[PDB]
C-alpha cells in the first residue's frame, strides 16, 4: 500500500468511526437502560496520529474508544427500577448539538480525505505515463 | 596504457547493463511491496535505463553500417 | 552479468562480424588461397567458384575445426547452459582452444613484428600474447603458408608444360600453341593419381600437423 | 527458456494482482450479505510463494478429451493462495465484516499496481523488441 | 552524462514527499495538538541537489538493512485543541503542489521525449 | 556548452561519417591502394579482397595510428569525462593531434595548390592551415605515396616477367606462354623473401618514418 | 486462461518469433556474404 | 511570404532534392567522370570509389563553387535574417550568381536544341533564359566537356601502352603480356609529372579559365 | 460528383500510383534504355546512372510530353476548377489527347495480341481501343522502339572496335587489348560528332517522328 | 453467421494476404521467372524491373486470369452479395475454379511426391487432391516450367556467342571482348524474330495450351 | 485427431461472433419488450462481447505484424 | 474547392447571430417598450448561401403590458434552448465533416 | 525566424497578468477604498509588441564574483458605497469569465500553431 492511499484510507476509517460514535450518541440519547442495567454512557472517540516510529507525521489512528466521563446527568422516578435510594434515574448524558456538529464535521472530512484520494490517485496514474 | 577499444566497449555494454538491472531491481522490490522507493522513481529509473538502451542500439547500428560499408569496397 | 539488455546485441553483433572477421580468424583463408592457385593451373576456372570451389573450403574448414569446436563445445556449452560458468569464465574457457589452434600455426616472427608496431611491451609466455596481436600475425602467417602450398601444387604442372613445350618443339613443331597441348595433359595428371584425395588430406594433415 | 525467466516476476506479480483484484471485488460484492467475514491475502508473502514453488493451484478437475461431443464440463477451481480473514473494526449485528472504506482503499490500490505492473511488462518487451530490429 | 535530468527528477521526486507532508495535514485536520507541519521547497531542494549508512557487506547472507527538515507552520486563528491546520491553508497549498507535481512530470515527459527523438 | 541535444546528435552523425571520411582521412588509404597493387603483381588476385586484405589493412592502421589516438584519448577522453571538456574543446583538442600527424604526411605542395584555390590568405604557420586546406592535401598526397610504393613493389616480379621471357626466347621457346611459368615463380619469390611480413613492415616504417 | 496470461503469452511468442528471425537473417547473410567473393 | 509552414516545408524538401539535382548542376559531373575514366586507365581501380574519388570530388566541388556560394550567400543569407527578404524574391537572387555560373559554362547551342524542342519563344539576351531550358543544357554540355578531358588523360597512357608493345614486338616478344611491364610504368608516367596534382588544378582551373 | 470524400482520396492513391505506372506509360521507358544501351557502348558506365541519365532523362519526357500536358491542362484542370466538369468527364477530357499519344506510337500489331488475347470484340476504329488494351501494348511497341534504337547506336562504336582490333595485329601487334586502345577513340568518336545532342534530338523527335 | 463481426476483420486481413500469396498462387512467377531469365541474356538488364517488366507480367497475367476471374465473381461476389452465400460457402464456391485452373497447370509428378510425403493414401481422380497438397504441387510445377522456358529461351543466344567468338578466334582478333561485339547482335536476334510479341504470345499459350 | 491452427483461429472467430451475436439478440428482446431480460444483464454481455471483440482485433494486429516479419527474412 | 464546409460554417454564423440577439431579448426584457425582435433562420441562411456575406423582424406579440414591452419571456427561454442546442448541433456537424477530411487525408 | 509565434504569446502572458489583476479585485471585494484597478488589453498589447518585456544584470565579469510594465488604469465605478470600495462585482464577474475564455483560445491558437510546425517537421 502506497503511503499517501494509506494515510488517507486511514483517515477515511478513522473518521467512519467518529461518525459511528456521534450517530450511536444521537440515536440513544434518551436511553434509560443498558443490557445488564446501567445508564448508557455517552461514548467519544480518540484521535492520534499514526507513524509513531518515522517521520512522526502520517495518518489518524482513532485506537483507543473511550468514554465521556461528564457526572450523568439525573431524573427523578421513584417508581421506576434503577433508582437507588433517592429515586434518581441515570439517564444518558448527551448532548445533541454537540453530536449533530460532531456528525456535520466528520461528513465533511470524510469528504476532503476521499477527494484528496482520487487527486492521489489521479496524480500517480498520470506518473505512470512518464516519457511515454 | 592505450584506448583499449575491446576493453572500452565491455565496459560501456556492463554500463547499460548495470542500469538495466538497477531499474529492474527497483522495480522488483516497488512491486513486492517493500517500502522506501517511491513510484516516480521507478518509472524515471526506468526511462533512462530504456534510453540509455536506445542509445547503445543506435551506436550498434552506425558502427555495423560503419564496418560493412569499409569491409565490401573492392580493392 | 549482462541483462536481457547487451545480450543479444552482442550475439547480433558478433553473427554480423562472423563471415569476415570469424571465417578470416581460423582456416578456409590458406584453404581458399590453396584452391584458386590450383586453378590457375589446369588453364580456365572449370569449377564455379560462387558455386563449388567456396563451398568445398567451407565444408574442409568444417572438418578441419571439428577438434577445435569439439573442444570449445566441451568446455562451454556443457557448463554454460544453465548453471556455474556465466559469460566470463566461459569467455575465456572458449578462447584458450582456437587461440592455440591459431598460435599453432603462426610463425614465430609474425608475432615479433607485430608486438613491436603495437609497442607492446615484454610478452611473458606464449599464452601472454592477445588476440590485437595475434589476429594479423595469424593472417600473415597463414598467407605465406598458402603460397608454400601454392607454389608446391604448381611444382609438377609446371613440368609438364616444359616437357610437353619441349616435346613439341624438338620434334620439329616449330610453333604449335603447347598450351592447348598440355591442358588434357594436366587433367591426366590430376586425374590418375587422385588428385583431389591427395590435395585435400595433405591441406588437413599440413593444416595442424 | 531465459525470455520467460526475466519476464516472469512481473507476470507473476501481475497474475496475483489480478487474483486479490477478484478477491476484493468478491469483499464488495457481499458488501451487504449478513455473516460475510471479508477475506483478503498478502501479497508479498503469497508473491514469494509463487516464486519460489510456482502455481500449483488447488482444487480442479476437467472433464476427459474422447471424441468430440462429449460435452466438456469442469470443476470449481481455486487458486492456491491461503485467503486471509481481514481484522474488523465497527462489529455491524449481522457478522458482516466489510467496511466499505478498507475494501475500496484497497480496491483503488491495487488497481493502480496493476497498472504499474502492466507498464513495467510493457517497457521489458518493448525494450526486447527495440534490441531485435 | 544522462545525470543531466536530476534535477527536475530529484525536484519531482521532492514534490512526492511534500504531498504526504500536506496529505497527512488533510487527514489530521480534526485531531488535538497536531500543529501542522510543511517543508520550504526552494531551499531544501538547493539542499537536496548540492548532496543510511553502509552496513556488513561482503558476501551474501549477512542481512542488509537500511537506515529533510519539518517545519512549523505558524499558524492564524488558535482554537483550544492546539490543532492549527487551517484546513483552508492546506487545501491551497495541496492544489497547488499537485499542480506543480504536474509541471515537473510534463518537464521529465519532455526531456525524455527529446531524448529518445534524438536517438531515432 | 550543449546539453544532451545536439550531444548525442553530433555524436551519431559523427558515427555515420566515421567510416568514409574518418578512414579516408586518417590512415588506410595508402595501405589499401598498396595491398591492390601487390595483388595486381603476383598474377591474378588470389587473396580475398572483401575479407582478408581489408582486415589486415584495418588491423595495420590500427596498430599505427595507436600513439595518435592514445594523444587524442588524454587529451580528450579524460578530460572530455565529466569536467571542463564537453564536446567543444574536446574536438580542437582531438583535432590537434591528428592534425599534426596528417601535416608530417602532406606533401609540401598540395597544401599550396588548395590554399591557391581557396583565395585563402597568407598563412603564418602549420597551425594556420585548417581543416578545409588540410583533407584533399592529404589525400591527394597520400595517392601519391601510395603509387611510389607500388612502383618499388612491382620492381623485383617485372624483373623476373622480363628474364623469364628473355631466357625463353633465347632458348627458343617459340610461343610458350611465360606468364603461366613466372606466376610459380612470383609466388617463390615473394615467400622465400618473407614479403608479406616484410612489406607491412615496410609500410609501417614509411608512413611515419 | 487468464487474460494477462494470453498477452503475455502473445508477446513473448512474438518477441521469440522475432529473435529467430532476425538471427537467421544474419546468418544468411554471413553465407551469401562469403558466397559472393572470389576465388 | 510564407509563414514557417511551407517555409521550412519548402526548406526539407530542397534538402530532399539536394543529393542529385544540386550536385549534378553545379559541378562534380565533370570532375567525377575525369577522375572515373582516369581510373580506367592505369589499369584496376587504385582508388576505392565510394570513399575517396568520391570525397575527394566533393570537396573540390565544394572548393569550384565557393565564389558563387558566397555571392548566394551575401545575394540571399544574410539579408533573408528577417529582412526584407522571405524565400519569394530571394530565389532569384539566388539563381542568379548560379544562374550566370552555368550559362558561363554551358554549350551555346545545347541551350538551342533545348530551347527549340521546348517551342520556347525567341530570346532576347542571356538573362531571358528560364532554369527549365538551362539545365538539360548545362547537363549535356558538361558531358561534352568531361568527355574531352577524358580522351585528353587517356593520351598519355596509350602512348606508353603503344611504345611498350613495340618495343616487345621489335625484340621478338611473340607472346608477352605487354599490359603487365606497362602498368607500372603508367604509375610512372603518372607519378613524375605528379599527376594528381596537375589533373586536380587543370580540372579547377578548366572550370572556371 | 464526389464530395471530398473520395476525391483527395482518388488524388493521394493517383499520387501513389505515379512513379511507376504514369512515367513507364508516357516515355522515359525508350529515354532510359536507350542511355542504359548507350552506356553500355563507349565503355564501362562512366556516367552516373542514378544522378545524371535520370534528370536528363526527366527533363527530356517533360519537354516532349508538353503538347500533351498542355492539352490534358487546358481540356482538363481548368475545366475541372470549379465548373461543368467533376471527375468523371474529367476522365475522357484527360485521357482523349493521352490514348491518342500512345496510339501514335504504338506498333500496328501489339494492339492486335492484347485485343485477340483479351477476347476483345471486332474493334471499329482507333478511338475503340480500351485503356486495357493500350497499355501493355504500348509497353511492348516501346521496348521494341527502345532496342531497335539500342542497336543503331551500338553500330558505329563497334566499327570503331573491329577496324582497331584488325590495324593492331595486321601490324603485328598480336595481343595488345584492342578495347583499351579503343575506349580512348570511342570517347573521341561521340564528341567530334557532338554525341549528346544527335542523341537527344534523335531520341525527341523520334518519339513523334 | 458472422454480424459484421469478425467480418471485415477477414476482410482486411484477406486484404493484406492478397499481395503475396494470391499473385505467388495464381501466375506472375512464372512469367516474372521468364521476364528475369530473358534479361540475364541479351547481355545487360537495360529494362527497369521495379516498373516495366513487372507491370508487363501483372498486366499479362490479368489477361490470362480474366475467364477464371470472371468465374470466381459469377460465383462468389454476385452470390455473397447480400443473399444465399455469406463466407461459408463463398470459399468453396470461389475456390472450384482456381483449383481447375491449378491442377489443368501442374506437373503430373509433384502432386505424387506431395501426396507420398503428407502420408495421404491413393487418390481415386483428379479432384481428390486437397489445398494442403495442392499449393506445393502447383508451385514446384510452375518452377519446373519456367526454367524449361527460359533456358529454351536461353539457347539461341548462347549460339550467337558461338558463333562470334569462333569467327573472332578463326580470323585471329586475339582478346577482342566477344561479349561487347555479340550485345548488338543479340538485340536484333530479339527484335528481328519481333521477339517480345512472340515471347508474350507464347507464354500466354502455353498457360492455358 | 489434428488441430490444424487454421481451425483454431476459425473456432476463435466463431466465438467471437456468436457471443456477439447473443448479445445483439438479447438486447434485440429486451428493447422489444419480451419480459424477464433485466437491464443490467443486458449492459453486462454487452460489455464482455465488446471485451471479446477487442481481443479478436488486437489478435488480428499482431498476426498480421507477424506475417509481415516472417515474409522479410531473406532466402 | 473546399467550400463544401461553406453550408454549415455559415448556418452556424447565424446561430450565434440569432444567440446574440435573443441574448440582447433577455437583457431588454425590462426596459419599456422594446418590442422584441427576432431573425427568420432560413430564410437568412437561403439568402446568404445564395449570395453571401440580416433584417431583424419583429416578434408578433401576445399579452399585452402598458409598458409597451413585448418581450414574453417563455417564448424567449425556448427560443433560447432551441438556438442553443442547433448550435452545439452545428458545431458536431461541422467537426465530423472536418475529421472526416482530415482522417481521408493522413 | 520562428517569430510568429510571439505575438500569441504575448498575448496569452498578458492575459495572464489580467487574470492576476482581476483576481486581485475578487479578493478586495470587501476592504474599505480599493479602487478596483484593471488594464486596458488592446493598447498594453500593442505596446508590448512594438517594444517588449528594465533591468541589467550584474558585473559582466568572471563568476564568483556573483553576477545576477504594464500601466494599472482605474476602472469608473457605480453605485458608490461608503467605504470608498468601488468594486462593482457584476462587472468583475462578466471580465473574469471572459478573460478566462478568451485565455483559453490564446492557449487554443498558439497550441494549433505549435503543432501545425511539428507536424510539417516529422
Amino acid at each position: 500500500l502506497l503511503n499517501i492511499f494509506d494515510i488517507a484510507g486511514s483517515a477515511l476509517a478513522a473518521q467512519s468511526k467518529r461518525l459511528n460514535v456521534a450517530a450511536s450518541n444521537l440515536a440513544n440519547a434518551d436511553s434509560v437502560t443498558g443490557p445488564d442495567g446501567q445508564p448508557y454512557r455517552a461514548k467519544q472517540v480518540v484521535f492520534q496520529v499514526d507513524a509513531a516510529p518515522g517521520q512522526a507525521t502520517g495518518g489518524v489512528k482513532v485506537a483507543s474508544v473511550i468514554e465521556s466521563q461528564a457526572p450523568e446527568k439525573l431524573v427523578y422516578e421513584p417508581g421506576n427500577p434503577l433508582a437507588d435510594a433517592n429515586g434518581y434515574v441515570k439517564m444518558p448524558n448527551v448532548d445533541v448539538v454537540g453530536e449533530m456538529v460532531n456528525t456535520m464535521s466528520a461528513s465533511r472530512s470524510y469528504q476532503a480525505n476521499i477527494e484528496v484520494l482520487n487527486t492521489v490517485k489521479s496524480m500517480m496514474l498520470k506518473t505512470l505515463t512518464l516519457g511515454q | 596504457s592505450t584506448v583499449s577499444f575491446a576493453g572500452q566497449l565491455h565496459a560501456a555494454l556492463d554500463r547499460i547493463s548495470d542500469r538495466q538491472a538497477a531499474a529492474r531491481v527497483q522495480a522488483e522490490k516497488f512491486t513486492l511491496g517493500e517500502p522506501g522507493i517511491a513510484l516516480n522513481d521507478v518509472m524515471a529509473d526506468m526511462q533512462k535505463a530504456s534510453v540509455s538502451m536506445q542509445m547503445g542500439i543506435q551506436v550498434r547500428n552506425k558502427l555495423v553500417a560503419a564496418y560493412q560499408e569499409v569491409m565490401s569496397m573492392q580493392v | 552479468s549482462w541483462s536481457l539488455s547487451v545480450q543479444t546485441l552482442v550475439f547480433i553483433t558478433s553473427l554480423t562480424f562472423l563471415p569476415a572477421i570469424l571465417l578470416m580468424m581460423t582456416s578456409f583463408t590458406r584453404i581458399i588461397i590453396v584452391f584458386g592457385l590450383l586453378r590457375n593451373a589446369l588453364g580456365t576456372p572449370s569449377a564455379p567458384p560462387n558455386q563449388v570451389l567456396l563451398g568445398l573450403a567451407l565444408f574442409l574448414t568444417f572438418f578441419i575445426m571439428s577438434p577445435v569446436i569439439d573442444k570449445i563445445y566441451v568446455d562451454a556449452y556443457q557448463p554454460f547452459s544453465e548453471q556455474k560458468i556465466s559469460m566470463q569464465e566461459a569467455l575465456d574457457k572458449g578462447a584458450q582452444p582456437l587461440r592455440a589452434f591459431m598460435l599453432r600455426q603462426t610463425r614465430e616472427a609474425d608475432l615479433a613484428l607485430f608486438a613491436r608496431l603495437a609497442n607492446s611491451g615484454p610478452l611473458q609466455g606464449p599464452e601472454a600474447v592477445p588476440m590485437r596481436i595475434l589476429l594479423p600475425a595469424y593472417v600473415t602467417s597463414e598467407l605465406k603458408t598458402a603460397f608454400q602450398i601454392g607454389f608446391t601444387i604448381f611444382i609438377p604442372f609446371l613440368i609438364i608444360d616444359l616437357v610437353i613445350a619441349s616435346v613439341l618443339m624438338a620434334l620439329g613443331m616449330m610453333m604449335v600453341p603447347p598450351a592447348t597441348i598440355a591442358l588434357p595433359f594436366k587433367l591426366m595428371l590430376f586425374v590418375l593419381v587422385d588428385g583431389w584425395q591427395l590435395l585435400m588430406g595433405s591441406l588437413a594433415q599440413s593444416f595442424y600437423s | 527458456d531465459r525470455l520467460d525467466a526475466a519476464l516472469r516476476f512481473q507476470q507473476e506479480a501481475l497474475n496475483l494482482r489480478a487474483q486479490r483484484q477478484e478477491i476484493l471485488a468478491a469483499n464488495i460484492a457481499n458488501a451487504d450479505t449478513p455473516g460475510y467475514q471479508a477475506r483478503d491475502i498478502d501479497f508479498a508473502s503469497e508473491l514469494k510463494k509463487v516464486m519460489v514453488r510456482g502455481r500449483e493451484e488447488t482444487g480442479g478437475v476437467a472433464l476427459t478429451l474422447t471424441s468430440s461431443h462429449h460435452i466438456p464440463a469442469q470443476a470449481v477451481s481455486s487458486p492456491a493462495v491461503d485467503l486471509l480473514y481481514r481484522v474488523p473494526d465497527q462489529p455491524s449485528l449481522d457478522g458482516n465484516t466489510v467496511d466499505m472504506d478498507r475494501e475500496r482503499t484497497q480496491f483503488a490500490d491495487n488497481s493502480l499496481k496493476y497498472q504499474m505492473g502492466l507498464t513495467v511488462l510493457g517497457s521489458q518487451l518493448k525494450g526486447m523488441m527495440n534490441v531485435l530490429q
